[PDB]
């Protein structure tokens, strides 16, 4: 069973076997005591015993809940192995007996021992703490980081060592693809609820799941300046956060979204106002996913709409210019007779039979300069051959 | 007022009862086997010992809940009132009453001596020392 751990109940089942034949040698004692006639009562463990007052001469008429308790507390002090003498062996086949349980038992007993010390030395969540501070101790005395800074990098450490974290270098051993879809089950609710995401393809959405990180934020800590450069996008999942106060953040919210879209310097300052839990998604990877999703693109910059004028016209302007752009970069490598340059953005990339804003195909390009290998592969596109430019000229007008 | 508890002052009372946790956690089970009335000699000492433990049920009204799950703090006092009221407060008050005054003056039954052995609990806060001292 998962619920309990394993080595834990080990050692139980240890100590039941151990009181079991501790309970069985009680028994096997007293009937060494009686195989014995009545007349021989005195060689018996049991029949010669008499504490303080007691003489147990009979020893058979002896009200057993007391004669029984009297042959366990013989058992249990060996089996523990503290030895009083005042009950003891005293013939030969009571001897032969105890010697046999004894040593049965000395190894039974070195074998709890062992046992006990595996769980321990599994670990535990102060020792593996503890073990952490001294490396960034050492870590931030070596660098002579500030004390404020210092202060900031321990309080994270406690923080996760009550309300356990998800125990790093260990989910790694799942698979991404496995990961991907344990993404999608925790991340997906908290996303869609944000505004700038409203009426998104459900496509351009999952794209930004799968590359999600989540962090924790104590009460009192800043995430960004006033006048900063935005490298990460945040979005609230827990908690409440201040910008400065101007304004109030509540969960299902994102900020720094501004900056990161029209390069502007951040405006405001946030700060942490109670313990929240942050999703957070970097820059390059945004840009990467965004620029796919174009027309998903073209929603994102509308719904921030309901500065703004210019914002919303640079994004018209930046969806308009990167279809031009490509055309550049397409021509420029068969210019130079880059094979490889160009395939890249030809599998992945645009159309090679567009022009760019003058007009020139890459057969114009290829055909000036007297590239006789790109020119096969252009063929194996169908390129179109009359393509003319605003001049008249035709491809073949170039070589 | 409400007084955080760090201020140099409650910690050093902290670690003032800590004394008298060690006391009469080793004094309880002396007093319940061998004495069988805790007499006159030391009647002082009795009722010295459960003031210390009797103001601090009336200042632990006054500290820092931090939430547990907003880690800011907590100044409020229906909540602080109703946090120890919940955990500690039926524990506390009990284990502080006079058990040898109420024995003796009850025609001696040995059945309400065994109310001593509640007080043997303030043990815990020497168990709670020495996890401190781990982190």
């Amino acid at each position: 069973d998962i619920r309990i751990n394993y080595l834990f109940t080990r050692i139980v089942k240890l100590i039941f076997v151990e009181l079991y034949c501790t309970h069985t040698a009680a028994c096997i004692f007293y009937y060494l005591a009686t195989t014995l006639p009545a007349s021989q009562e005195g060689y018996t463990w049991i029949g010669s015993l008499k504490l303080g007052d007691y003489s147990y001469s009979k020893f058979r008429e002896i009200d057993l809940w007391t004669r029984y308790t009297t042959s366990m507390y013989f058992a249990v002090v060996t089996m523990a192995t503290v030895g009083y003498g005042d009950i003891h062996a005293v013939n030969m086949r009571e001897m032969i007996f105890a010697m046999v349980y004894i040593s049965f038992d000395m190894i039974l007993g070195a074998y709890l021992i062992g046992n006990m010390t595996a769980l321990i030395v599994k670990g535990s969540k102060t020792e593996r703490f503890r073990d952490k501070m001294a490396d960034i101790m050492r870590y931030m005395n070596r660098n002579k980081l500030g004390r404020n800074i210092r202060g900031q990098i321990t309080g994270h450490l406690r923080l996760q060592y009550e309300s356990s974290y998800t125990e790093a270098a260990v989910l790694q051993d799942i698979p991404v693809s496995i990961r991907a879809k344990i993404a999608q089950t925790l991340y997906l609710p908290y996303i869609e609820k944000v505004p700038l995401f409203r009426g998104c393809s459900s496509e351009f959405i999952n794209q930004i799941v799968i590359r999600l990180h989540e962090e924790f934020f104590l009460p009192g800590e800043v995430i960004m300046e006033q006048g900063s450069v935005v490298d990460q996008l945040y979005f609230v999942c827990h908690g409440v956060l201040e910008e400065i106060i101007v304004a109030v953040l509540q969960p299902d919210h994102s900020f720094g979204e501004i900056s990161i879209l029209c390069n502007i310097p951040q405006p405001y300052t946030v700060r942490v106002a109670e313990l929240c839990r942050i999703l957070r998604l970097d820059k390059q990877s945004f840009m990467n996913i965004l620029e796919i999703f174009f027309h998903d693109g073209r929603r994102i910059l509308n719904n921030l709409l309901e500065r703004i004028k210019q914002l919303e016209s640079d994004i018209t302007f930046h969806i308009s210019k990167q279809e031009a752009e490509l055309a550049l970069k397409l021509n420029s490598a068969a210019f130079y007779g880059d094979l490889y340059q160009l395939k890249s953005l030809i599998r992945a990339g645009g159309d090679p039979n567009k022009t760019d804003y003058d007009g020139r195909s890459p057969l114009h390009l290829a055909a000036s300069r007297g590239y006789e290998d790109i020119t096969l592969y252009l063929i194996q596109e169908s390129v179109d051959v009359n393509i003319k430019d605003k001049l008249g000229s035709t491809p073949l007008l170039e070589a | 007022s409400i007084v955080h508890p760090d201020n140099r002052w409650y910690k050093a009372w902290t670690m003032f009862i800590l004394i008298w946790a060690l006391y009469s956690s080793f004094f309880t089970p002396l007093e319940f086997g061998f004495f069988r009335g805790l007499p006159e000699n030391l009647f002082i000492l009795d009722i010295a010992g459960q003031i210390a433990f009797l103001v601090d049920i009336v200042l632990t009204f006054f500290v820092a809940y931090r939430d547990s799950r907003t880690y800011r703090m907590i100044y409020k006092r229906s909540s602080i009132a109703l946090r120890y009221l919940k955990s500690t407060f039926i524990i506390d008050l009990l284990a502080c009453m006079p058990w040898d005054i109420i024995y003796k003056a009850a025609g001696e039954k040995e059945e309400v001596r065994y109310l001593l052995l509640i007080r043997l609990y303030r043990v815990h806060r020497v168990i709670l020392f020495f996890h401190k001292m781990e982190k």
